[PDB]
């Protein structure tokens, strides 16, 4: 009973013009003892209404949600995290490209890595830089952000069975670019879905500031 | 990490029990907390209480750790800015442990009055609550003879008439057993508890079920001496419904409230009704 | 409205409990259209009268319904103020309908809670918008109090059953069957022991539910069950209203099932909403019970009927009790919308609202 109290209600609101842009969470005011369990990713409240809850700590997230539960608390503002934690490779790239809009790159006038800049949604989107830069705190004020962006590529209505999907389209991705799963946890979706979307721009610069910035790497 | 040092370092008192240092722990680690949000203290706190059961597999952890959560709750609900909800969540931690780490002595002042000058009292194992009572029942001037079982898994029986006998009181070492057979020179049984259910069962050593039933076979009273933080919101429909965690041969059983006759707690003494009451009032 | 006379002799131990018949209707003593009573109001008692509807659940909210359209169709006279013309006009339907059938306590409490609502309504406010606030108000108490209710209850029996267990069930409720479908459709495997007796065999409505869902399925009658008693693991009863002493009221059939699973170790759980529970105690099955129509005892066996002019004989008398009170010492938990409380627990529950 006490592992369902909850803070703040994620309100699902899924309107249907367009789904992979105008699809936003915000979180009202909602202790109200929820019914279902409730699970804290990084500071956000998600009811466990299709999954369940699980316990013990395991190395990623696939291992949680392979028996069809989602564990109490994961992730990077866990002290003791229910998954290990683990580093990742092009988060400095990622966050160096943080100064430019989307505009910068349609003005060019080339589509091939505006291509690249499609895998989560399919629609050219560059917010993931927004939300893996250096100045972006994970607090308050940032809830609503990261719910929709997971719910717009979750191509459901569960906010659990949403996040469940995207680390699935995450895995799928790595295993497409012929990368590990054990690169990839459930630790930071976020700046995994950054990482692979660099990875992809970067392979995909050779067909073309910007350009620079590109290939800084190799 | 360092949270299961901190916590096994602060059972140094052999007087403190083991919830009181678990709260201890947690009130210190909501302290020592960087967060800016309630929703990811409340995550950290819950998977430290889940360490820290890991740690030590007592019901009586478990109990502390959901009624700190249970406080939790009831303190963010009230403010609704974590900065002043903080100061408010710290004061009344400091009030809390301050109240609960006496409440032995309360008992022992609300339950000396039912043993009797001449009366004999049956125990099973050692436990700091029936030894404060007891001491406070000898420090008025008051002589009874003390049966206790040996508790084979590790001799706790051993130890408590070690205790009772730096009191002057003649304390005699009976086996697991041969309960029912002082049972009938028994004029009443005191047992401690490790935890409450919800009905108003006990859960407490392997051998206490079977001694409340001899007891009961017999009319014998079966009072028990539990703090108020071992409230627990459990329903075992038999002995298999005990949680593995909890038991793990079984380290510990679960009493039913129909072979209890009262409780003897900080609240006051209390009948296997009140503790619902207190859990359902809680809203645990 | 005249009055329904006893049909039948009645038992010397229950002669203070009133005996009607199915064939019996005080229809032939109205109009045709009803101008005592509401057209939806003479509906519900005949559909009572004749055993349409019986479950505890369908009943009252059948009732709820009919209170529904007839404050939509009621308006209000002049001179007269709504919070006292409504309640005293709902009074002779109440009688009417306790005089078709005694009436169960989810009926009473759904009136209380009617009666409360409708004086606590303003003076000054309009018709328009009260006729409406006590629709949505009705509408709101059928919604959070019989199917958020019975869903939490479900979720709270869930974590109980365990994969291999025999569960017993006895009758037909709709709580105790909507968890078992729910708990064999998240992933329970189990199997179910369904118990019925006469004359209503009202089992029945339970075990073609439970095939159609694929759950295994077990069907017995009740003197038999001390025979299945051994193998079974728990015993799943429905209640029909929770007394302020802890004993429970349910079919005929329930504390006597409570009583045999007791001498066999199996632990007993009742399953019921907070909003079934009455503030007044009862004993034993003799103060107050229902006695339904003598003439559903008489069998079809062989090709005579031993029963078929019992009334010839002065001395001969049938009993068909309807109800039965299990006392708290036979049952272990209970499970409601609040959590598993103890039978001791149905007090507080009555003080906390």
């Amino acid at each position: 009973m006490n592992s369902q109290y909850m803070f703040d209600y994620p309100a699902i609101n899924i309107d249907v013009r367009c789904h992979r842009l105008l699809s936003s969470v915000s979180y009202v005011a909602y202790n109200k003892f929820h019914t279902h369990d409730v699970s804290t990713y990084e500071h956000c409240e998600i009811p466990l209404e299709k999954l369940r809850l699980g316990f013990g700590r395991r190395n990623s997230l696939a291992d949680f949600y392979s028996l069809g539960e989602l564990p109490a608390s994961w992730g990077p503002a866990c002290y003791f995290s229910s998954v290990k934690p683990m580093m990742y490779t092009f988060q400095g790239m990622a966050s160096d490209l943080s100064r430019f809009d989307l505009t910068s790159f349609s003005r060019k006038g080339l589509p091939n890595v505006l291509k690249a800049l499609s895998w989560p949604l399919g629609i050219p989107d560059c917010e993931i830089f927004s939300i893996c830069s250096d100045r972006f705190v994970r607090g308050l004020q940032t809830r609503d952000q990261l719910m929709s962006y997971i719910l717009r590529m979750g191509d459901s209505h569960s906010l659990d069975e949403c996040i469940v999907q995207a680390h699935k389209k995450i895995l799928q991705e790595a295993r497409r670019l012929g990368l590990s799963d054990e690169h990839y946890n459930g630790y930071d979706l976020f700046r995994e879905i950054g990482s692979l979307v660099c990875l992809r721009l970067i392979n995909a610069e050779p067909f073309d500031d910007v350009r620079t910035v590109i290939r800084s790497y190799r | 990490e360092l949270i299961e040092y901190f916590k096994s370092q602060m059972k140094e008192d052999p007087d403190m029990a083991s919830a009181v240092a678990a709260i201890r722990t947690l009130l210190e680690f909501l302290k020592r907390d960087k967060g800016e949000t309630i929703q990811g203290l409340r995550a950290n706190l819950t998977s430290a209480i889940e360490t820290l059961c890991g740690v030590d597999s007592s019901v009586a952890v478990s109990s502390g750790g959901e009624l700190f959560l249970r406080f939790i709750s009831l303190a963010s609900l009230e403010y609704s800015d974590y900065s002043k909800c903080k100061k408010i969540m710290i004061e009344r931690g400091e009030l809390f442990l301050r109240r609960i780490s006496l409440s032995r002595n309360k008992i022992a002042d609300l339950c000396h009055t039912f043993i009797k000058d001449g009366a004999t009292i049956l125990t099973h194992a050692y436990s700091r609550v029936v030894l404060r009572v007891l001491e406070a029942a000898v420090a008025a001037k008051k002589r009874f003879s003390v049966y206790v079982t040996e508790s084979q898994p590790d001799l706790s029986g051993k130890k408590m008439a070690k205790a009772l006998c730096h009191l002057n009181v003649p304390v005699t070492v009976v086996l697991d057993a041969a309960v029912g057979y002082i049972m009938e020179k028994a004029d009443l049984v005191i047992v401690g508890a490790e935890g409450v259910v919800e009905n108003g069962g006990i859960i407490n050593k392997i051998g206490t079920n079977q001694m409340a039933v001899c007891a009961k076979a017999q009319n014998k009273p079966f009072y028990v001496v539990a703090e108020s933080f071992k409230f627990v919101r459990l329903f075992p429909l038999n002995q298999q419904d005990v949680p593995d965690k909890f038991k793990y041969h079984p380290w510990v059983d679960y009493t039913a409230p129909s072979l209890i006759t009262l409780l003897f707690t900080d609240l006051g003494v209390l009948t296997p009704s009140a503790v619902s009451d207190e859990l359902i009032k809680l809203y645990l | 409205v005249p009055t329904r006379k006893d049909y039948g002799s009645k038992v010397s131990l229950f002669s203070h409990l009133p005996q009607y018949s199915r064939q019996n209707s005080l229809t032939q003593f109205m109009s045709i259209p009803s101008s005592v009573i509401h057209p939806a109001m003479v509906r519900l008692g005949l559909q009572y009268s004749q055993g349409l509807v019986s479950g505890s659940n369908a009943r009252c909210i059948a009732l709820l319904r009919a209170l529904q359209q007839v404050i939509q169709d009621y308006t209000t006279p002049p001179n007269e103020e709504l919070s006292r013309d409504l309640v005293n006009k709902l009074k002779p339907y109440m009688s009417f309908l306790t005089q078709c059938r005694p009436l169960s306590a989810s009926m009473h409490n759904a009136i209380k809670f009617l009666n409360k609502e409708i004086t606590s309504v303003g003076s000054s406010k309009r018709e328009e918008e009260a006729k409406s606030e006590l629709r949505a108000a009705i509408d709101r108490y059928v919604q959070e109090k019989i199917v958020l209710a019975a869903q939490a209850i479900s979720r709270f029996a869930y974590q109980k059953i365990s994969n291999g267990d025999v569960i017993l069930v006895y009758g037909c409720s709709s709580l105790v069957s909507r968890i078992l479908q729910e708990a064999w459709t998240e992933g329970r495997r189990f199997r179910v022991v369904v118990v019925d007796s006469r004359p209503w065999l009202e089992g029945r409505h339970t075990l073609r539910s439970l095939v159609h869902a694929g759950v295994p399925a077990s069907y017995l009658l009740i003197p038999a069950a001390s025979y299945v008693l051994p193998e079974v693991s728990k015993v799943l009863l429905g209640a029909h209203a929770l007394l302020a002493n802890g004993s429970v009221m349910s079919r005929v059939g329930t504390a006597q099932l409570a009583l045999v699973a007791r001498a066999h170790n199996v632990p007993v759980l009742v399953c019921c909403e907070t909003y079934k529970f009455c503030e007044r105690v009862q004993t034993d099955a003799f103060v107050s019970n229902e006695l339904d129509d003598p003439d559903d005892l008489q069998c079809k066996r062989g090709e005579h009927v031993a029963l078929a002019n019992w009334q010839n004989h002065a001395s001969l008398r049938l009993l068909n009790l309807v109800y039965d009170v299990t006392p708290p010492e036979l049952v272990d938990l209970v499970i409601t919308e609040l959590g598993m409380i103890p039978c001791s627990s149905v007090p507080v529950v009555l003080r906390v609202k």
